[PDB]
């Protein structure tokens, strides 16, 4: 359990440190690279991820908007 | 000469007559619309009309004609043209538009319309123009449309048009001689989807459609699938493909002769007849082939090569009509077969020395020394290759002078003295990128793989900056061993799925010597790939560029020029 807490930080502190200076997705474009990042880390796990990017539109910083996908919120 | 003013004010008291319906005794009936109108412009513009009128057939004391098949608008442009001769041709009406000048026999509405149907020839509307020439004669528009489609369609081969063709048309096209195909395999199955298409309307010409195609592929698989859909106790057919592959043998076609070249641009002329010329190297077959000057000896442009293979040239400056040299913003596209250069759209505003960049299949051209330089001194534009058109993107953030850019990710990458920002077009922004702790410009980068490799700097040294587009970081490699004493031109490219380097180093008292090496990835080394002898190279200058590309030797011809 702790072993994936710690997954579940490590995907949302890069989702937040490289999206930021990135391009935005439309349905699947950043989760390849998001992934390919954490190649070498562990196993992609395609369902949590999913899950855990779609907690964050429920406030500011990038929310997301499962609406507008074609530009996101590069702002803070 | 005739009097122009009077002519013009004849014509538009004419036109005034006709807004006006003063004089008018012929009137036009079609589909309930009435269109009064005079008999002298009518057979002034129209052939039919001439022959509708001044025949003696009942329709010339008649004041009442129904014409039939034929449209409301078109007639009524056509009408207009005539009155006042503007044509408004859009992107839709073009094709009704010829047909009723073909019916109506209107020689100069047909020029017109065939200049913009021979300008608006592209992709998605190759087979249905090549459909609309073969229905209506027009050998010009025939011919643009069987050299654009074998190209086009050889390479995507899925048109919903090209199903319902005429069987002249499709021998036509397979066996001539100028499709655009890596292997001989994929037209015999755009053959065989097109001729199960239907069952039984089909079955005579599989006879005429296997007569074109090599016999390489008359025996081997996709026999049997012919006999499954074969009508059934058909016992003409099997036995007679069964012993009809005797004759037609295989020949090699034109599409398999596409090699991985240097394309080199302003290179030294060798006679000083033109000031600039331009060549390409053979990394395979060892020679110089030649290659045609650019449009109007068009200098300080940029080259780039689609992945759909195509070689286009923007921006650029021609003498003027001693130095003397204007800009213009004319743009060309270069005939992989004919040896030519098309002109295209041009541009909006003039550039010199611009880099073009592909991208999702849209052209983009990065600064380049505009003409307007105003507070947006940075503007960056892309082409539509599929609407023929340009289009304005966002602004580069800070202004840079003798810049490189390359595309990865689906991004624009373009690099200056220390800044780089990546351009992305989904949301049409730029963000800032990773510094370099060294201050080089006149140098070329190659986008390999998914890393950004500039090379060289500044004559240019053998510094080299390999940037991990992933990692986001600049990192160094080594420095390519060349001669002491010694000024290297520095070109990268990507060949053979390897990064290699086109260096010209030129020693003390010496001349330019030719040389490429290959750059190993892994071991961070420039290995000695290959030598250029000076027997068939000789000087290019110092202002060429050099790109990836592939063309055929057998249309191009060899440079004569001594050692």
């Amino acid at each position: 359990q702790k072993v994936d807490d710690d997954r579940k930080h490590e995907i949302e502190a890069a989702i937040v440190r490289i999206m930021k200076s990135r391009k935005k997705m439309q349905h699947n474009v950043l989760v390849a690279e998001v992934t390919q990042q954490l190649k070498a880390r562990f196993l992609p796990s395609p369902v949590v991820i999913k899950k855990r990017i779609e907690g964050l539109i429920e406030r500011e910083y990038l929310a997301r908007t499962p609406e507008d996908r074609k530009v996101y919120t590069y702002v803070a | 000469q005739i009097n122009t003013e009077y002519a013009v004010s004849l014509l538009e008291q004419l036109k005034l007559f006709y807004e006006q319906q003063l004089f008018t005794d012929i009137v036009l009936i079609v589909e309930g619309t009435e269109f009064p109108c005079h008999k002298m412009v009518l057979a002034t513009c129209s052939s039919y009309f001439r022959a509708m009128f001044m025949s003696g057939l009942s329709e010339s004391k008649q004041t009442h004609v129904h014409l039939r098949n034929v449209d409301a608008a078109t007639l009524q442009i056509i009408i207009t043209y005539a009155y006042t001769g503007n044509l408004a041709m859009n992107d839709s009406t073009v094709e009704q538009l010829y047909e009723t000048a073909c019916f109506l026999q209107v020689e100069d509405v047909l020029q017109r319309c065939r200049e913009y149907l021979i300008k608006k020839i592209n992709a998605e509307n190759c087979v249905r123009l090549l459909s609309f020439a073969d229905l209506f004669s027009c050998e010009e528009l025939k011919q643009s449309a069987k050299r654009m489609v074998e190209h086009k369609f050889t390479a995507v081969y899925h048109q919903d048009a090209f199903m319902q063709l005429s069987h002249d048309l499709l021998i036509d096209i397979l066996s001539s001689d100028n499709l655009n195909v890596e292997k001989e395999e994929t037209v015999r199955e755009a053959a065989m989807l097109w001729l199960e298409y239907n069952t039984e309307s089909r079955s005579q010409y599989l006879s005429s459609v296997l007569s074109q195609i090599r016999i390489d592929a008359l025996s081997e698989v996709t026999q049997r699938a012919w006999f499954q859909g074969l009508p059934p106790n058909d016992k003409s057919v099997v036995v007679q493909g069964l012993y009809k592959s005797m004759p037609k043998f295989f020949k090699p076609r034109l599409g398999m002769t596409k090699e991985e070249m240097m394309i080199f641009i302003e290179a030294s002329s060798e006679n000083p007849c033109s000031l600039y010329s331009s060549v390409c190297y053979s990394p395979q077959a060892e020679k110089v082939y030649k290659l045609c000057s650019p449009p109007a000896d068009l200098h300080k442009v940029g080259t780039v090569v689609t992945p759909d293979n195509d070689i286009y040239i923007a921006g650029g400056q021609v003498p003027l009509k001693q130095t003397a040299f204007r800009t213009v913003n004319c743009f060309y596209w270069f005939d992989a077969q004919q040896n030519t250069w098309f002109p295209k759209t041009p541009m909006l505003f003039v550039r010199i020395k611009p880099s073009l960049v592909c991208c999702e299949g849209y052209i983009y051209a990065i600064g380049g020394d505009s003409v307007g330089g105003e507070l947006n001194r940075r503007t960056v534009e892309r082409y539509d290759t599929e609407k023929d058109e340009w289009t304005m993107v966002s602004p580069l953030p800070c202004a840079w002078q003798w810049s490189a850019a390359v595309v990865v990710h689906d991004c624009i990458y373009v690099m200056t003295l220390n800044l780089m920002y990546c351009y992305f077009p989904r949301s049409d922004s730029w963000v800032e990128m990773a510094m370099r702790q060294t201050s080089r410009s006149f140098a070329s980068a190659a986008a390999f793989g998914d890393k950004i490799f500039y090379i060289g700097g500044l004559g240019s040294s053998v510094t080299v900056e390999i940037y991990d587009v992933n990692k986001n970081e600049w990192k160094m490699a080594a420095n390519i061993p060349a001669k002491r004493y010694s000024d290297p031109c520095v070109r990268a490219v990507v060949i053979s799925n390897s990064l290699c380097v086109f260096m010209r180093e030129t020693h003390l008292n010496e001349r330019a010597k030719y040389v490429t090496y290959q750059y190993d990835l892994e071991l961070d080394r420039w290995s000695l790939r290959q030598h250029i002898s000076e027997r068939v190279l000789w000087d290019l200058g110092r202002d060429f560029r050099c790109t990836v590309g592939k063309l055929y030797p057998s249309c191009l011809e060899e440079s004569p020029w001594k050692p």
